[PDB]
């Protein structure tokens, strides 16, 4: 995951420079000094490339060369067993509908049915994890 | 000596009466263990609730008219003139001790049972519960609904309150006057005179204790008593045919399942009548009938036929020095609504043709259009309970009060056909997933096939597998397949020690060989019992 | 300006644009091929056509082996 | 049915082998995560704002934070990163219950850190400061609450993949799944840590 | 593998030859499965008639009458095309 | 051996990776798009009543007719329930043939019918409307086994 790794860390490289350049010219040329919003979002966008470049990077030095990566490689090379990609499932739209029941009772404040929009999430989120997992039914 | 004492008494039992036969018939009595079959015990369960809550309440409750000011407790309502009715349940609910729990759980309970008869309404329905055997009692089940309906509307209304008694005003009075050719005598008649007679509550408290409650146990008998003699029909199933009955006798499973049942159902009516507040009649004022709130709605059950008061469009027909209110419009409606209902089974045997004699239930699936036309008459319902709620719904959600009539008006002839036509296509297109199941079996996670780079979903077969890799489709026979290898025997063996510990290896190795053992015996018991029965 | 004429503009403008680009471009010859004519040799290559209509035993083609044609009658005709 | 066309002990498992292969689950969190970073970015730069704007008392006088309170919520956050930390090698060990049990105390010292946090906002809002009461009230408890409302969400993923152990056989997949709601409560815990510097320290 | 499959023979009695079939609707044997294309044009046109009649009402407004004319000319439109379609035999 | 003319590869299995030019089509049938689909209409489901596959061959049959249209029915993917109604334009010929499953269920009866109908649609001068209306004739006649 080499180049993986790598484009995150040019982005973060390129954020921290536009966070520090930014901090300098808004503490000193700006009419209010530092300006605080733009300076706290340039910092931590630079926070999240760094988070997911480092993981990257982690992953890149703790896997070998993998035939995704390996120019040369071979379609039998990587041919094998990919792992469990979830088939048809009806839990998605019921989270979207979940969570569009918590999203309009916070709009219009009804805390009833925020209370019951976030009831709705929670099940649904478990149906949605526990999918794959309930064992058969034991009478 | 409890042993001695229960084999002499068994004894004297058999001696006084010979009823062993018959208790053994009933104890060896086989019946489904499918969990939509307690939807019904739900609704038997709720109504024993609201009969042992009913005599508390009777104990104390004053049914009259007679004008009283209160000199009670409650502070808001002092010196203001109400029906003793009102005086006698604010005097529950506030100078008896646990009187307002009870009658909350009353009608808490009240509300349940219209729930549940409501759902197994459902349920019957849909699993075609009624056709050639079991009509009557279809037929029975559509008037103890009506009757639960009428008898929760007389119930909320019997303490002469604000809400109930508008609720009266409308409903009541003014369709029961608007019928054509009877409806002043209908009237006049229910009422001994004009509307706040002196004998409406107390009438309808008779109807409400005694008569209406009555009927509802004699038919709940029947109906009871029609399920247990006409075996209670099951779905399809491995060992399960139409001269069969598969599942656990009455003894020892299936009798403590249903006091369990009863005992958690109970349990949550109580803890709802103690944690949620259910019709405050001392926030809600005595009748008056020039007093009235921007509520004014009724109970779940009669909500669908307030809504169709409001949404229809105020027709009105003038015939020579006569008039014809719009309330003549609603009753026609309830009584289609309810021959409609009562008549369904003889209807669709008439439509279909299917006369046989069917204990199998079948799958909503499988009935595209029967499932269908549920799905639009539950479509209508909950857009007519919606329209009752308009008011409520335009001042939270913030939606004109008008233009939510109109979209009840526009939908009642829209939503239905909306509804029927996706419940149809739905109905289909899990018929369809069902027989991809079946020709391909249950799906799983993918796989790159070694010499090219083609991705198989790697299927597992619930089937004989043909000589090669694809295997030999099966064919539908009305039971459920599973979609989820999860639901098989696929990952489903945890560490059988504790949630925080283990437990000692060879207890746990013990523990699921006996458990693999006993699911080995269950199918191959079920596979045998099926080819004893087919072959 | 003129308020029936800007509505006659905004409504009419469109419409004859619309149909003098349909005069250009629906009018112009598809590249679906024309009709074959009786009259004309037949220059297509063979067109074997078949329903799928009924339930073949499994997709899968491993198992079908060849049975045979097993003929069931015949028939002839000349136009 | 023959023994099964998909010849694998679990319905469900890892999505890739991690082994030669990148986790795709613990990728997908990673990078959620870092977009949770720039939601509490967002809620840092009103907080900065508010503190920038406000003229030389950041807290107002009626406020004032109660670090004999912040700091044991804040050991115990740290403590319950630690705790989660040892039932992620539980995870990657076939430790089913050593995972169950670090993940218990974690999520029973989460939970001791919610109501900490919500003692301490009883105690605010008695004492004066309240959203609408002030903006330095207002942007301490947007922040200090939606970072609230992420642990009451980690709460509930602890719980959740604990019911998961419960009713399937540990596998990596619930391995896996274990290592990413560790992720997020790290991610949580750091976010606190910052919340804190930033509130109270830096103030 | 822990999953018995299920025999089943339920009483059969229209005898489905005639209607839909198998591949359109495949538990047609299982239970009622056809509703006549007519049922569903006369419904879908008294529907759009029960509409356009809502119009006479005693309401002074105008969008009321206009999401009326609106909502029964899409059901007229749909229930004409359908009709058309099958006439054709399901062309176009 | 030897792939299409342009841009068509053997690929790692056996199918064959094809390509088109933009600008033109891939079928190439000389027949309009409706016409094609009224005659797919029929033989798919005007034909279910016979539950056999009923199959239409254009393509030229030449030496013995009878024997020729044999084989192409044999290529048809179920030779033992299947109607295949031969037409060559080149030779003015039409020539059915059936499987042995299909068998006394009215084909016989109905094969002069439908060869019948499609000749006067031939000297009509409609290719396609003659085989739709054979398809017809033919589904009608049989009987499902
Ligand atoms: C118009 C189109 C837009 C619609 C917008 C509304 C979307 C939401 C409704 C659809 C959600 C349900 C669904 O998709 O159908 C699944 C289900 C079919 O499941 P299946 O996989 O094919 O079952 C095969 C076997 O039974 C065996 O299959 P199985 O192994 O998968 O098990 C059966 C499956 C089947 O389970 C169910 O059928 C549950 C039905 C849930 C309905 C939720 C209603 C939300 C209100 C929507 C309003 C419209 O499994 C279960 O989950 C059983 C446990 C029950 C869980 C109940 C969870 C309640 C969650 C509440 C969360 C809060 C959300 C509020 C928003 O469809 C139905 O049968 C129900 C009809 C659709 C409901 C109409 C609601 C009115
Ligand atoms: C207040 C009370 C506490 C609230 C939380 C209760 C929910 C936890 C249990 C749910 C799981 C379950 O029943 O299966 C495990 C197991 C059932 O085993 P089984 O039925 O023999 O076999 C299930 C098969 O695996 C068949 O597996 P499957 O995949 O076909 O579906 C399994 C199961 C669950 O599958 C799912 O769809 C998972 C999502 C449901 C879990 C909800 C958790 C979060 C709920 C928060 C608030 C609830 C509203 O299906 C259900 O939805 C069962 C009804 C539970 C609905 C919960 C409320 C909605 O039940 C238990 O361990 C105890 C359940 C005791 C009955 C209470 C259920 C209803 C009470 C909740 C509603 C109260 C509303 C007032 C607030
Ligand atoms: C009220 C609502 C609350 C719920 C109550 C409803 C419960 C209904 C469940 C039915 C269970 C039942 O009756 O089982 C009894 C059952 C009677 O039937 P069986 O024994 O099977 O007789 C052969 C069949 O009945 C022969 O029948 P089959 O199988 O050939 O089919 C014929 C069937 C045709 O099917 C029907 O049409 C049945 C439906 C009847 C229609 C409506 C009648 C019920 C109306 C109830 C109204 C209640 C108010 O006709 C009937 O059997 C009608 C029987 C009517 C009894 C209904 C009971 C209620 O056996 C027993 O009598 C066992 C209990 C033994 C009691 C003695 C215990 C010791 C004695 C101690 C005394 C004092 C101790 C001091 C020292
Ligand atoms: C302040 C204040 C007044 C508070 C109180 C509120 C108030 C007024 C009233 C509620 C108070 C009370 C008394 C509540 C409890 C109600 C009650 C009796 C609950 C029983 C449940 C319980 C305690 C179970 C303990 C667990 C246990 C060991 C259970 C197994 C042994 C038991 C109890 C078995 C009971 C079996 C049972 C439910 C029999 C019901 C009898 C009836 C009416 C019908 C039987 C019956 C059934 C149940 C069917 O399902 C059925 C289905 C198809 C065809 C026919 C039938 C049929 O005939
Ligand atoms: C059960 C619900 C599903 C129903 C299914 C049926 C779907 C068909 C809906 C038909 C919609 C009809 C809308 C028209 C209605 C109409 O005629 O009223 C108008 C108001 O127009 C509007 O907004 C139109 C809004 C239409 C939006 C419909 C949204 C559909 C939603 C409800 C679907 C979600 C369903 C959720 C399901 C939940 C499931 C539960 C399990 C004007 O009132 P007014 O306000 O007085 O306007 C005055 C001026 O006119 C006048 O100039 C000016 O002077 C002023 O006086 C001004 O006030
Ligand atoms: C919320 C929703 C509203 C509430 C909905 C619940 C009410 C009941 C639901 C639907 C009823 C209409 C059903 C559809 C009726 C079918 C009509 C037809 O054309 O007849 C064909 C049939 C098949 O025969 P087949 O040999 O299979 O031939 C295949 C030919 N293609 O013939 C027959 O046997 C029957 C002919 C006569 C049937 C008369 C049924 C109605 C009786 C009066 C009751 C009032 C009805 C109220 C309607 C709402
Ligand atoms: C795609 C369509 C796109 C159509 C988009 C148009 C949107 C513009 C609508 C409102 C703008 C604000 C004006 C607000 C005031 C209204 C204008 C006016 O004054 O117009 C004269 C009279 C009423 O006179 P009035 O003095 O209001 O008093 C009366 C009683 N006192 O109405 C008329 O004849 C002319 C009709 C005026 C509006 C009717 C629109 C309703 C719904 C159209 C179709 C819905 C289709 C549903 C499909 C399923
Ligand atoms: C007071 C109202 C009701 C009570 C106490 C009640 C009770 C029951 C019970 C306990 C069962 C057996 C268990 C089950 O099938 O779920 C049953 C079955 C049945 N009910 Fe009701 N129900 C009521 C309402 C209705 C309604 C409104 C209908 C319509 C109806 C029709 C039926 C039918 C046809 C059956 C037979 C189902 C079968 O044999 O499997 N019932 N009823
Ligand atoms: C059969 C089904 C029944 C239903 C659906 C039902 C429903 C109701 C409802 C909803 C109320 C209103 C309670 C309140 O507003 O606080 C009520 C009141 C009442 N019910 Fe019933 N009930 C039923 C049976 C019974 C029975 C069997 C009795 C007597 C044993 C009874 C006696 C009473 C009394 C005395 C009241 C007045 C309580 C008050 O005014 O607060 N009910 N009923």
């Amino acid at each position: 995951m080499h180049i993986e790794a790598r484009l995150f860390e040019i982005l973060t490289a390129f954020f921290a420079l536009a966070a520090v350049v930014y901090a300098v010219l808004t503490a000193m040329f700006a009419t209010g000094g530092v300006e605080w919003a733009g300076t706290t979002a340039l910092v931590l966008t630079t926070g999240l490339t760094l988070i997911t470049g480092t993981f990257f990077r982690f992953v890149a030095r703790r896997l070998d060369t993998r035939p995704e990566d390996y120019e040369d490689a071979e379609i039998s090379d990587g041919a094998g067993e990919l792992g469990f990609f979830a088939p048809h499932s009806w839990w998605p739209i019921l989270i979207s509908l979940s969570f569009s029941t918590a999203a309009v009772g916070a709009a219009l404040w009804l805390p009833w049915l925020i209370a019951a929009g976030v009831a709705f999430v929670i099940t649904s989120v478990c149906g949605l994890v526990f999918e794959y997992y309930w064992g058969p039914e034991k009478h | 000596d409890f042993a001695k004492l229960a084999a002499a008494q068994g004894d004297a039992i058999d001696s006084r009466y010979h009823p062993s036969a018959a208790v053994r018939r009933q104890l060896n009595k086989v019946f489904p263990t499918h969990w939509s079959f307690l939807l019904g015990e739900i609704a038997l369960y709720s109504f024993i609730i609201l009969l042992l809550t009913g005599v508390w309440l009777t104990l104390f409750f004053d049914p009259s008219m007679a004008h009283v000011t209160y000199d009670g407790v409650y502070q808001p309502l002092r010196g203001v003139q109400m029906s003793r009715a009102y005086e006698t349940a604010l005097d529950i609910s506030f100078e008896v001790r646990g009187g307002l729990f009870v009658r909350q759980v009353h009608h808490w309970a009240a509300l349940m049972f219209a729930a549940s008869i409501m759902v197994h309404l459902a349920r019957i329905f849909f699993t075609g519960a009624f056709r050639r055997p079991r009509e009557a009692n279809w037929v029975i089940g559509s008037l103890l609904l009506i009757l639960a309906m009428f008898e929760g509307f007389f119930g909320y209304s019997l303490p002469d309150d604000l809400l109930s008694g508008t609720g009266i005003r409308a409903a009541l009075s003014g369709i029961t006057m608007g019928i054509p050719v009877i409806g002043t005598w209908m009237h006049w008649a229910l009422f001994g005179g004009d509307f706040p007679g002196e004998i409406l509550i107390p009438r309808l408290y008779a109807l409400h204790i005694l008569l209406i409650p009555g009927i509802i146990l004699a038919l709940i008998g029947a109906h009871l008593a029609l399920v247990w003699f006409q075996k209670h029909t099951q779905f399809p199933g491995p060992g399960r045919t139409e001269t069969n009955v598969v599942g656990v006798r009455v003894m020892p499973v299936f009798a403590v399942k249903s006091g369990a049942f009863f005992a958690m159902i109970t349990g949550v009516l109580g803890l709802m009548g103690g944690l949620l507040t259910i019709n405050p009649i001392w926030n809600l004022g005595p009748y008056k009938p020039s007093q009235v709130s921007a509520g004014s709605q009724p109970d779940f059950y009669m909500m669908w036929t307030d809504g169709l008061i409001r949404l229809w469009p105020a027709w009105e027909f003038y015939p020579f020095g006569h008039t014809i209110p719009q309330g003549v419009w609603v009753a026609v409606g309830m009584g289609l609504v309810f021959a409609l209902l009562i008549a369904y089974p003889f209807i669709e045997k008439k439509v279909t043709g299917d006369d046989a004699h069917h204990n199998l239930l079948q799958r909503p699936r499988d009935v595209p259009v029967r499932t269908a036309i549920g799905s639009m008459a539950i479509a209508l319902y909950l857009l007519l309970t919606f329209a009752c709620m308009n008011d409520i719904i335009a001042l939270k959600f913030h939606i004109s009060l008008n233009a939510t009539t109109w979209i009840g008006r526009i939908g009642m002839v829209v939503l239905p056909a909306i509804v029927y036509f996706v419940a149809y296509r739905w109905a289909i297109s899990l018929q369809r997933s069902d027989r991809e199941v079946l020709e391909h079996g249950v799906e799983t996670g993918i796989i790159k096939r070694l010499p090219h780079g083609a991705y198989v979903e790697l299927h597992q077969p619930l089937g004989p597998v043909d000589e090669h890799g694809h295997p030999i489709p099966l064919e539908y026979a009305g039971a459920p397949l599973p979609k989820r290898m999860n639901k098989l025997g696929s990952g489903g063996a945890p560490g059988t020690g504790s949630f925080l510990f283990p437990d000692p290896a060879v207890e746990h190795e013990a523990l699921t060989e006996a458990a693999h053992a006993s699911e080995h015996k269950s199918l191959t018991a079920l596979k045998e019992h099926q080819d004893r029965i087919h072959g | 300006m003129s308020t029936a004429l800007t509505h006659g503009l905004i409504g009419g403008v469109p419409l004859v644009l619309f149909a003098v680009l349909a005069l250009i471009f629906l009018t112009r010859k598809g590249p679906h091929p024309d009709t074959y004519k009786m009259s004309d040799p037949w220059t297509h290559a063979p067109i074997l056509w078949a329903a799928e209509e009924p339930r073949e035993h499994g997709h899968g083609g491993h198992g079908h082996d060849s049975h045979g044609v097993v003929i069931g009658g015949g028939a002839s005709g000349k136009w | 049915m023959t023994s099964a066309v998909g010849t694998s002990g679990t319905a469900i498992t890892s999505r890739v082998h991690s082994l030669n292969r990148p986790n795709m689950v613990s990728v997908g969190t990673i990078v959620w995560l870092s977009s949770e970073l720039m939601f509490f970015a967002g809620l840092f730069a009103m907080y900065f704002t508010a503190r920038a704007q406000a003229g030389g008392a950041w807290p107002p006088e009626p406020t004032e934070l109660n670090l004999a309170l912040a700091v044991p919520v804040t050991l115990v956050l740290i403590a319950s990163s630690f705790t989660c930390q040892m039932g992620v090698f539980a995870a990657e060990r076939g430790d089913v219950f050593g995972l169950r049990r670090w993940y218990v105390i974690t999520f029973l010292m989460g939970l001791f850190f919610v109501l900490g946090q919500g003692y301490e906002y009883i105690h605010l809002v008695e004492h004066g400061t309240t959203i609408p009461g002030s903006a330095y009230g207002s942007v301490f408890y947007l922040a200090t609450g939606f970072h609230g409302l992420h642990v009451i969400g980690g709460l509930v993923a602890f719980v959740l993949l604990l019911a998961r152990t419960k009713m399937s056989k540990f596998t990596p997949a619930q391995a896996t799944a274990a290592i990413v709601v560790s992720y997020y409560w790290h991610f949580v815990d750091i976010v606190w840590i910052a919340l804190f510097a930033t509130i109270y320290f830096v103030r | 593998m822990s999953s018995t499959q299920d025999r089943s023979q339920l009483d059969p009695e229209v005898e489905r030859h005639t209607g839909v079939d198998v591949e359109d609707v495949p538990s047609a044997e299982w239970g009622w499965s056809h509703m006549p294309i007519g049922v569903m044009h006369i419904g879908g046109l008294l529907s759009a008639a029960f509409l356009l009649v809502m119009m006479r009402g005693n309401h002074v407004g105008h969008v009321e009458d206009w999401f009326l004319i609106g909502f029964a000319a899409v059901i007229v439109a749909l229930v004409g095309r359908n009709w058309w379609l099958r006439r054709r035999g399901w062309i176009r | 051996e030897l792939d299409l003319p342009y841009g068509s590869a053997l690929t790692s299995s056996g199918r064959i990776s094809a390509v088109t030019e933009p600008g033109e089509l891939s079928v190439h049938y000389p027949f309009p798009t409706m016409d094609l689909v009224v005659l797919d209409d029929a033989l798919k489901y005007g034909s279910r009543a016979a539950k056999a596959r009923f199959a239409v061959y254009i393509g030229p049959l030449g030496a013995d007719t009878a024997a020729t249209a044999r084989e192409i029915l044999a290529n048809v993917p179920t030779p033992e329930n299947a109607v295949l109604l031969a037409v060559s334009p080149d030779q003015r010929a039409i020539e059915v043939v059936y499987g042995a499953d299909v068998k006394g269920r009215g084909i016989e009866s109905a094969a002069p019918l439908g060869v019948s109908a499609a000749a006067a649609s031939f000297k009509e001068g409609n290719l396609i409307d003659g085989l739709i209306s054979a398809v017809r004739v033919m589904s009608a006649g049989v009987s499902p086994a």
